[PDB]
RNA sequence: GGCUCAGGACAACGGUUGCACCCCCCGCGGCGGUCCUAGCCGGACACCGCUGGCAACCCGGCGCCAAGACGUGCGCGCAAGGGCGGGCGCCCGGGCGAGCAGCGUGACGCAGCGACGGCCCGCCCGGGCUUCCGGGGCAUCACCCGGUCGGCGCGGUCGCGGCGCGCCGAGGGCCCGACGCCUGGCGGAGAAUCAGGGUUCGACUCCGGAGAGCGGGCCUGCGAGACGGCCCGCACAUCCAAGGACGGCAGCAGGCGCGGAACUUGCCCAAUGCGCGGCGCGCGAGGCAGCGACGGGGAGCGCGCGAGCGAGGCGGGCCCACAGCCCCCGCCGCGGAGCCGAGGGCAAGCUGGUGCCAGCAGCCGCGGUAAUUCCAGCUCGGCGAGCGUCGCGCG
């Protein structure tokens, strides 16, 4: 099946090597999870029997995760509304596919329920008084079956705002 | 061969009998009927009228059994997993492909397996005895030359009570020993540093 | 490539120091995993059949062991292929024979008869200090033994004294210049001597310079240097004091014995 | 474990590093605190009884019953993952050569163990990859590569990585021989040959790699892309009461074909080891015997003026899993040499035939009437239970 063995590649000089054995089970891969944001249908997580009896769980559909505000040391569970930027490709954003590094929009209710009454970063307050906050995904969906992350702040937040402003 | 050895079984009396059929037109009421479906005995007017039967299985003319969700009148092939019907596995995870007749009933069948569910007040030539006895403690408690009786199971005798008590005592002792060793170690190291998992709760 | 581990062992591929006859057969005993590794151990059956001669075949060893007629570190063992290593305790109460397994000068296993005063403890080498679950310190030894909560003063490469009945450290000898050692690896297995110098090369091995009691000097790497006391061995050792004679003297001794 | 060497030429393989990019059954030693009927829980199936299908292979339906099986599960907070938590030119404990392990704390989630208590950790064997050096021939193959070379990001993997995908840039290798083609190409430890330097070979004993008709795919399991495991296509093959079913000896013997060329369809686990398990079972691994002028080693066809002694047979021992066989003991006692050559190289000569015919001859040569070389007899020489002929390698 799918494999990542190097026997099927070329040499540094661009030459064909030649195959000297059949395919082996250490060098195998699997079809990507393609985790979809929900926006019969519900949180669906499957399990995979890996090498040595280990268990690897990949998520197919999900909608909630744990997020943090490092500067204010605030951490709660929120709902992810949609994905809005991804460096790798725009197709993933249109299809709302969850992967590490995707910039998402979360709801503000769990945070505004306790914020807007303490001196903090101005921009985070502006997001809080709205209906969504810019955040990022830090976990690896498809390997641990979870979608955690942290709230943006600083130069990177400016970078992403400048990137998605014209749209 | 143009016949069908119909098999009749009675769960309540555990009495089974078989007969023979030489015709089909009398059985057009049997065609199109699936398993787990009521089949009135009006076709069998020789003391089985007014009695309801349910189809349980059968075998085609070539011997192939009849599967469930096939929904066909012809036998087909499919990959049978371990533990599935009409398949005996030799290995732990071996599979095998074989032919099975479709569930839908048709003229091709040479055997039929049917049960009796609801019968008329009239009796039939077709009581349930028991060859063995319950063995678990709960079963017999619910239900009340060499003498042979089954050995009992799940019954508590003193040695089991002593064993459980001893196991609890040993576990408590082990935990206490580890606790006191850790406390003595922590009392020591008065002139250095430590990093251990605090017990929460 | 074999699809799994190896369960056999050709006689011609066996270690040299086991001293197995070439014509004995195609196969040789395969030691099982335990206190010591394949190349740093010897099976029980070899000791009990090819040396002490208390058995003539595999079957006799099987019966003797399954009857529980041998003790290892105070524990009866019933596996003919159980591995016996270095600084171990061998006891057969039926004939009141107590042995500690050490190395001879020529580089082969030997049995040193001992007394009852010192058969309640063994010496082991510490070569790994690490943090376990919850962060609790541990340590390991050359015989696959783990002890929880050691003294901070104990460091790596040291030597530890532990009672057979209870795995509780009694005393530890440090690794330092001016201490008697026993070599246990390579060309100089079995030689006894005192340390003189220590030279370290970053990222690689560390070499130790020792001088024998008669003035001979030799070297080896730190992975096969064992401490046996402070200036004097703590345990009883073979008749000779770890002196490797030359070929001339060995030939003379053979001629005398013939 | 055993068989074979088809495939494959910066690969495999040999020596030397690393995982601070990894996984790991049995065994050994430790550790063992589990969020929200516990004098012991619930239902099934097997075999089995009745009833039946079909040529065969195969199974059906009903029925009570067992678990160190399956399911739930009493219980002192605990799996995986994620956020925050060090420095002010460098250096001068848990551990390191090396800021690596562990821990705290803010949030997620209730994984594993538990109806006779083990999840977990260390070691061990093993495996995966990886640094450096070595690693066939042809230049009537001189230019080659285009995921090919690097960067960024995600996915997947036990895991690093163009391993895969998206974007960006352009790159990498070459007379110190790339690329291409060929190989009656498995490699090494080693073998043959013989002053010294070297040449040729390396199926096969030990280590490693690859395969089970060709090409692919997959379940179980710690571990297999396994074939005395399953599925498909292709080429062959078999049984059929013609509808269906079934197969892979490069495992041990045996058979066909091929070639110049290669053995019994034997007995046993007693030995050496392997799996299971307490006073043992099984093993065409392995051992014993049968055939055997591949071959290697040790004796013998006489000495002496008469005695002695072999091989051979008859019986007893010893040995053997049983039998042989060697060897010991008593009785009777089969003595046998062939293959080459006699001009030179090269040690070794007498008549009769034939007549450039028949033939000999590795080379020179003989034979057209004494043939010292052909055909026969006598004689003689070499080696010797061995001798000669053919092809290959070394010299
Ligand atoms: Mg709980
Ligand atoms: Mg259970
Ligand atoms: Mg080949
Ligand atoms: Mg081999
Ligand atoms: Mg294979
Ligand atoms: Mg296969
Ligand atoms: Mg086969
Ligand atoms: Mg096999």
């Amino acid at each position: 099946g799918i494999t990542h063995d190097k026997m099927y590649k070329r040499s540094k000089t661009g030459a064909v090597q030649g195959k000297w054995h059949k395919k082996r089970k250490y060098n195998l891969g699997r079809q990507p999870a393609n985790t979809k944001l929900i926006v019969n249908e519900g949180q669906k997580i499957s399990t995979i029997r890996c090498r040595g009896g280990n268990i690897k769980r990949r998520a197919l559909r999900l909608s909630h995760g744990s997020f943090a505000w490092g500067s204010a040391d605030i951490s709660h569970k929120a709902r992810i509304l949609q994905v809005v930027y991804n460096s790798t490709s725009n197709e993933l954003v249109r299809t709302n596919t969850l992967v590490k590094g995707c910039v998402v929009q979360i709801d503000s209710a769990p945070f505004k329920s306790a914020l807007s009454n303490d001196t903090l970063d101005k921009e985070i307050l502006d997001q809080i008084r709205g209906d969504h906050i810019l955040a990022r995904i830090s976990s690896r969906p498809g390997q641990v079956g979870t979608a955690d992350g942290y709230i943006l702040e600083g130069p990177e937040l400016l970078f992403y705002q400048k990137k998605l402003a014209p749209k | 061969g143009s016949f069908c050895k119909v098999n009749i079984s009675n769960p309540v009396t555990g009495a089974n009998k078989s007969l023979m059929i030489e015709d089909f037109r009398k059985s057009q009421t049997i065609h199109g009927l699936r398993m787990a479906s009521e089949f009135d005995g009006a076709a069998l007017g020789e003391e089985y009228a007014g009695c309801t039967f349910r189809i349980t299985g059968g075998n085609d003319a070539q011997g192939f059994p009849m599967y469930q969700g096939v929904l066909k009148s012809q036998r087909a092939r499919l990959l049978l997993r371990q533990g599935a019907k009409c398949y005996l596995h030799r290995r732990n995870g071996e599979r095998k492909r074989k032919s099975i007749r479709g569930c839908i009933v048709g003229p091709d069948l040479h055997a039929l397996s049917v049960v009796l569910v609801d019968a008329g007040d009239k009796t039939l030539p077709g009581v349930v005895p028991k060859r063995l006895v319950p063995k678990r403690a709960s079963k017999i408690r619910r239900l009340f030359k060499k003498l042979k009786y089954p050995k009992v199971q799940r019954v508590v005798t003193d040695e089991k009570y002593a064993r459980k008590q001893r196991v609890i005592a040993e576990k408590k002792e082990i935990m206490r020993k580890s606790l006191q060793q850790l406390e003595e170690y922590k009392a020591l190291l008065s002139r250095m540093g430590k990093q251990h998992n605090i017990r929460i709760y | 490539m074999a699809r799994g581990v190896r369960k056999h062992l050709k006689r011609l591929n066996a270690p040299k120091h086991w001293l197995l006859d070439k014509m004995g057969g195609i196969w040789a005993p395969r030691p099982t995993n335990g206190p010591h590794g394949l190349r740093e151990c010897i099976p029980l059956i070899l000791i009990l059949r090819n040396r002490l001669h208390y058995a003539n075949t595999y079957a006799e060893t099987s019966m003797i062991l399954q009857d529980k007629n041998v003790l290892i570190d105070g524990k009866p063992r019933t596996d003919p292929t159980f591995p016996v290593g270095f600084m171990d305790v061998f006891e057969i109460p039926k004939v009141h024979k107590t042995f500690r397994v050490l190395y001879d000068v020529k580089g082969r296993f030997t049995l040193v008869p001992i007394q009852s005063n010192e058969a309640g403890f063994k010496l082991c080498r510490v070569q790994k200090i690490f943090l376990g679950d919850k962060g609790m310190p541990y340590l390991s030894t050359h015989d696959a033994r783990t002890i929880r909560f050691p003294h901070p003063d104990i460091k790596t490469n040291d030597t530890i004294k532990i009672n057979l009945k209870t795995g509780k450290i009694d005393e530890w000898y440090k690794f330092d210049i001016g201490k008697i050692v026993m070599v246990t690896g390579g060309r100089n297995c079995g030689r006894i001597g005192t340390i003189q110098a220590i030279d370290k090369h970053m990222g690689s091995y560390t070499m130790i310079r020792m001088k024998d009691t008669e003035g001979t000097e030799f070297l080896t790497r730190l992975c096969n240097v064992f401490v046996i006391g402070n200036d004097s061995p703590a345990v009883a050792i073979p008749t000779t004091k770890g002196i490797r004679p030359d070929i001339i003297k060995n030939r003379e001794l053979r001629l005398r014995s013939i």
